[PDB]
């Protein structure tokens, strides 16, 4: 613990909306300090989204204006992508960082495969 | 669907084993793989892990330098090359698979599939 709940794969409709669920059970004494979503590009994951103390940041150009991350429910940081393109198909990683009762930080991440259905 | 280890046995101290875990069911190239060990009457401890995609490797302090982990994606197999075997390495060794990427590879709750284990003495 803590453990992210992320489906092994998700299929979305071409040009529609898709949700990549990423949730966890909030632990007492654990303070969420960072959320990242990454897309896999060969051997390296590339950050597409960051939520830190200044709010939300969409990084990689391919994702501007159509990427939203849930924020209303604690422990739900699911990624919503709108107007799904064929080339959005890839493995995506949800990554959450916490501060712990022992002053340390803990990171967890989990991978999902996004498939696009014509 | 199934993970099957192999390669365990009695080995003279300072020797070498090559442990192997054969995975069946998915493209495990997208799964992080780990090795865990549990000595008799002692708790399950992390030994080694290798992440999905790129071959990023991680080791427990105890086995660092002596142990190495590798993966043959085409064969769906992960190997644990055990060299310079101190006697404290006597334990059952288990392979495990999870969908972590670069973090959480020592947390046993982070692994969805487990092997039966293989004894090393």
């Amino acid at each position: 613990r803590p453990i992210l709940e992320v489906p092994e794969s998700v299929t979305g409709p071409w040009k529609g909306d898709v949700n990549l669920p990423c949730t966890y059970d909030p632990l007492q004494g654990y303070t969420q300090v960072l959320v990242k979503w990454l897309v896999q590009r060969g051997s390296d994951p590339v950050t597409i989204f960051l939520r830190d103390s200044s709010g939300d940041h969409i990084q990689q150009a391919k994702y501007q204006g159509r990427l939203h991350v849930s924020h209303k429910v604690p422990g739900d940081v699911s990624l919503q992508l709108s107007t799904l393109e064929m080339d959005d198909r890839s493995h995506y990683t949800c990554e959450v960082t916490w501060q712990t009762p022992d002053g340390n930080q803990v990171v967890r991440d989990k991978i999902t495969e996004l498939r696009v259905q014509k | 669907v199934q993970l099957v280890e192999s390669g365990g046995g009695l080995v003279q101290a300072g020797g070498s084993l090559r442990l192997s875990c054969a995975a069946s069911g998915r493209t495990f190239s997208s799964y992080g793989m780990g090795w865990f060990r549990q000595a008799p009457g002692k708790e399950r401890e992390f030994v080694a892990a290798i992440g999905p995609f790129g071959g990023s490797t991680y080791y427990a302090d105890s086995v660092k330098g002596r142990f190495t982990i590798s993966r043959d994606n085409a064969k769906n197999t992960v190997y644990l090359q055990m060299n310079s075997l101190k006697p404290e390495d006597t334990a059952v060794y288990y392979c495990a698979a999870g969908r972590w990427n670069r973090y959480g590879f020592e947390d046993q709750d982070n692994f969805d599939y487990w092997g039966q284990g293989t004894q090393v003495t």
